[PDB]
């Protein structure tokens, strides 16, 4: 079920990193700080990439139009985006990154 | 909001209503009878500034937003309807079902990752008396009782009218219709001298401020409205002077008409008993935009059975409908363009200089402020906007 | 202001001119002819965006503002003139005395606290000449001769004229007719040939600027104006040239015509000789609203009796006024209409690059902006605002 | 500064292009064919929001802003050419060079310190396969190819065409040519089936975003521009399905077209071959203001000789026109159209929801904001401002 | 010719106090500091009460439109009101005010 | 003739202008910024208005007719809606007295 990322120290704080997944939808995990967060990568709104976007705290803000989500809950931070986030646990153990398979 | 700051500053007993250019949300409005659309023939409206799609699919409408979620093209530009449940746009072809506005498929890339997790705003739609009324409002609707005058809804009420479209913001009619003065303009109606009214050129108050109208802030099904009662104690004008002298008097007929006048929210006039002493008239001035509205107009008469009905239908025809309806209430028509200009830029909703049976607006204009079920904005229209 | 404070700042030497967007308040204005308006017959008309209401009563002429206290409808869409000293609005019946504009009576109730305690803005109408003439300002007006040209008045000045409404701010209007050089657009009228007119193309400066014009600000009458003296010390064109070669020729007529050019506050042009050299002229650009005015043309011509007035009469239909006031003035219209866009946003008030034959403008521009009786402001239009 | 601040914040990836309103500044335009500009017989249009005149001198094109110096009037209200190499403004006689704009000139004073001192704005101009392009930009222009699709400009490329104004946005026209899944609005077009056309409904992606374009911004000339490669790895849809079932299918015809598109700035496309295997669509969106553009058509088919040039132009007007150019885009102008409303207040640039097949609309739009020459601003228009 | 209104203490500073009269426009008696002061109670420009809009200093607003008076002069303070209102002469005794039936 | 006697250096206070008219030939403007002198036409390039009349601040002279603005020291624009360089004169200080050039300054014979 878990997918391995990469090692937390991959990651500078405050940064986003796309995670593909065959046959399936891109994942965005985000590093707030020394935390880490997963949400689908596609911005509800349309086809931008959410880790091609800005972090400001747990909010990520879309490229494209400036909508925007938290990263922890997956709901609409800002307009015109309406849609929830798919939410993804992430698990940090022993300086390993960690993304649940599943949903929610 | 809608109006300038500073003049909804100054207005500390209805601001609301005059932010209200677009009308109140969360609120049901009639929009066409029910014989004006037919099994899959879609019908386009607008109504609070929102482009809106009407179809009837196995004998029950449905009511989607007139605006694709792609490129924003209004789907009625070219309707194409390619399954009995659905609407497919004519640019890219993105498919929405009628029943739930959900993106459905896309013709042009059956693989899109934008297929089922987009959804097309859709309002519920309802029959009643004939009258098709749309809940532009989100969430679950209220009954439809709520929205409407007392009686209109009874079991034996036959329910018959006519619609158009007049140009002057809803607001302006809902007020003269409720103006115990505005009577002055019926005058000469055909109506008064061809069906023998009683009809006064006004009414000279009495009592207090607050025995002038009667406020309804709660009924059984949540009705907010408020009676005219400048009747109650007031003293009818007959004659007209000008320095002492007579220059008009009213009509001395012998039906007594309008016995009682109520305006409720979100803007329907009940007039009691009108235009015959049998009958009752029940008129919405439906906001479509910010300078116009559906002049919504239903006379009722309780009918026992169908003989009664089909008689009934056929005076309205015959009389009614071109000796009230248009013969009395279009001179009405006029009188809501005529007060456009003074409105218009917002201003005189400062500068008007009321008098005493203005109580009744007054009183209509607060109770509008205090219990709307929401202000539509323009951004509503667009897309509702929040930055974080 | 009624101009971006950006743009005024910049223009240091006429900025409340700049600002005069709707035109001088506290003048005089013609604004129709005495024989357009009979008795007890009421006549609309918009001066400086108010609308107002003319009407003639035993012989003698009353101006009320054409927008009702109450709701602000106009009185003119639906005139009732009750009895012969009063209107009576045809909506809630609100009566108002011609002479002071008092609410003196409301059919609709007339016990209303509002009788007697409210009353209608009034402006005073004075005839001459056979033309109608507006103060469209405040306070006990000043007399009629300090916004006219010298000579309008005079006893055996015969005045005939044409009045209409052109398609560009007053302001426009006001510029081409004192403009030295617009004298070009003017070539081929028919007015050249056919009354064998002596006319240069241009004109070829001399002397100083203080001697371009003769600035008037010390007239008895209260006169404020301007006179072009361009020709004075210039050396008329009649041979325009293109690299040096003869393009165009002026018209070498006998008949010497305009050698002295006026312009008066609020906005008179005064051409004499014209436009014959026994004649002259006397034309308005009276601000109807921001984007149009009247072009109130008059001709004057002495006559000691009703001969020689009848002549004048019956010359003026058959050739003054086509030849002149139309085949001469005609082009001036659409000139004023080609300068619209350039001046729309405000912006050619600082981007115009102004030559020599300006200075003569540029003098009217201070003079307007330093002796005008007001600025009248939108807010003078809906209702003037204040806190105190 | 063309739209809110506010709305182009929000579009980090291509805010410059959201605020080209009027077009790209320093670019070749084509604004009309060259038998549509005669000698000696100028010619008006607007480009970029900018009034000019085109006029043919010994065979030459000249381009000077149609708005004289002095009162900002239009020159083409009245032409005045009174020598061959001048045009004479109507008002007061300014001349100007067609050559430079160099004011020469002066009829209404000859010794004005102006003449020589000022000059109107000029633009470069020049004729290529018969085609009238006017670089609307400063300085120095660039090569004509630079602006051109390649192949354009190729010897034996014979191009005819049409040309007219529509109402929408210039961008709004250039992504629907680009768009890769309209081409569903064109399935019944009589081109279709009277030209043996082989037509899918859209596409299913393959591959990922890169593969989906190729950005050019390395050719030689220096043209920049976006390749449309969706149907490289993506598969064609010929049955469009609803719930899974058919509804329509696309086109089997024999002729293989539009194997490849591309969108070049300022924004023309190049659609390869069409609409026959042999030719080649070239069409441009010019800007006149923000609200038309100029809907500049031209088919190219290598010919040899004039017999081919004058077969080809035969087969042009009896069958690529009428079934082409008008039988096929037709749909396109009313698709522009269908779009205004919902980008007409800048918010449709921030609400659409797009899917996978705009990407290559996403990467023209960086493209465009990444190497336009330049943002025509209002300022340009009116004149550019700058305080010290 | 006087009514009873009230005892001083009755009314804080700055506040005002409407007084209904029987057969009778009723009055609005407005306290600026330790002075009292009394006019019509309905506003000029309409028919709103003014005893139910906000006074500041000695200026009272009218809460229909915005309009305002100085309720010392009864003189038009804010626009739209320009038709001065009726002011009424007032008396404290024994620490009670008292408003006169007539305008002064 | 070559050089114009204007005044007496004296007679200006910096930050001030001084109009010198001329027989026969267009009005010239000096400035005085600071100590130093310079001079342009006094005819604002944008129109007919005088640049002596207008106002000035360092080293740059705002024309009073639109706002449009000049550097004495270049004569080039400084502010919109000016776009045509104006005339540059040389001024000197001989005795305590400043004069003006009576020919303009050209991109004649000096630095490239
Ligand atoms: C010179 C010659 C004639 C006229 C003028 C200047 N300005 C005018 C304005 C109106 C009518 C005629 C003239
Ligand atoms: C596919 C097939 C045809 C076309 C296209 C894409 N884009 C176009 C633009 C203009 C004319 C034809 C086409
Ligand atoms: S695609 Fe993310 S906010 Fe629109
Ligand atoms: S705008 Fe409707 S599918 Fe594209
Ligand atoms: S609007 Fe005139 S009386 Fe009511
Ligand atoms: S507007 Fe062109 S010469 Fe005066
Ligand atoms: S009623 Fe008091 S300000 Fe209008
Ligand atoms: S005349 Fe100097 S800025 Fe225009
Ligand atoms: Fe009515
Ligand atoms: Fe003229
Ligand atoms: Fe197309």
């Amino acid at each position: 079920i878990w997918l391995k990322v990469c090692a937390a120290s991959d990651m500078q704080p405050g940064t986003i990193r796309r995670v593909n997944r065959v046959g399936a939808a891109p994942l965005a995990v985000y590093r707030v700080g020394d935390q880490f967060y997963a949400t689908e990568d596609t911005c509800t709104h349309g086809i931008a990439s959410l880790s091609e976007g800005t972090l400001d705290g747990d909010v990520i803000e879309c490229p494209f139009h400036g909508g925007a989500f938290n990263v922890c809950t997956g709901m609409p931070a800002s307009s015109p985006c309406t849609v929830p986030l798919g939410v993804f646990e992430v698990e940090v153990k022993e300086g390993e990154v960690y993304v649940a398979g599943e949903k929610k | 909001a809608n109006v300038d700051e500073a003049i909804l500053k100054r207005v500390k007993g209805w601001a609301p209503y005059v932010d209200a250019k677009l009308g109140f949300r969360n609120h049901w409005y009639p929009v066409m009878f029910s014989k004006e659309i037919n099994e899959g023939e879609p019908k386009t409206l607008k109504l609070l500034g929102e482009n809106l799609l009407v179809n009837r699919i196995d004998g029950k409408l449905y009511c989607l937003k007139d605006r694709c979620l792609h490129r924003g093209v209004q789907l009625s530009v070219k309707v194409e309807c390619k399954t009995k449940s659905t609407i497919t746009c004519w640019y890219h072809a993105w498919t929405y079902r009628w029943e739930d506005g959900v993106l459905c498929d896309i013709l042009t890339n059956p693989t899109s990752a934008q297929i089922g997790r987009q959804k097309l705003k859709t309002y519920p739609v309802q029959e009643a008396k004939g009258c098709v009324f749309i809940y532009l409002g989100d969430g679950d609707p209220p009954p439809l009782a709520r929205d409407t005058p007392p009686n209109f809804l009874d079991d034996d009420m036959e329910i018959l009218g006519k619609n158009q479209i007049i140009k002057s913001n809803w607001r302006l009619a809902v007020e003269n219709g409720f103006d115990p003065s505005h009577i002055y303009i019926h005058k000469d109606s055909i109506l008064v001298k061809d069906n023998d009214l009683a009809l006064p050129l006004g009414f000279a108050p009495g009592g207090d401020r607050k025995q002038q109208t009667r406020v309804v802030d709660d009924d059984v099904v949540g009705r907010k409205g408020v009676y005219d009662l400048i009747g109650e104690h007031g003293v009818p004008v007959f004659e007209g002077t000008i320095g002492g002298e007579v220059v008009r008097e009213g009509a001395y007929g012998e039906k007594i008409v309008a016995n009682d006048v109520s305006i409720w929210l979100p803007g329907v006039l009940k007039v009691n008993p009108f235009p015959n002493p049998d009958m009752m008239q029940f008129e919405w001035y439906v906001p479509i935009d910010e300078n116009t509205h559906y002049y919504f107009q239903t006379l009722g008469k309780p009918c026992a059975n169908d003989e009664e009905r089909k008689k009934y239908e056929q005076e309205f025809e015959s009389k009614w409908k071109p000796m009230a309806l248009e013969g009395f209430n279009n001179d009405d028509i006029w009188a809501r363009e005529a007060m456009v200009d003074f409105y218009a830029d917002d201003k005189g909703w400062v500068n008007e200089i009321l008098f005493e049976s203005d109580e009744a607006i007054v009183a209509w204009r607060k109770l509008a402020s205090e219990h709307n079920q929401g202000i539509q904005t323009q951004a509503h229209v667009s897309g509702l906007e929040h930055h974080h």
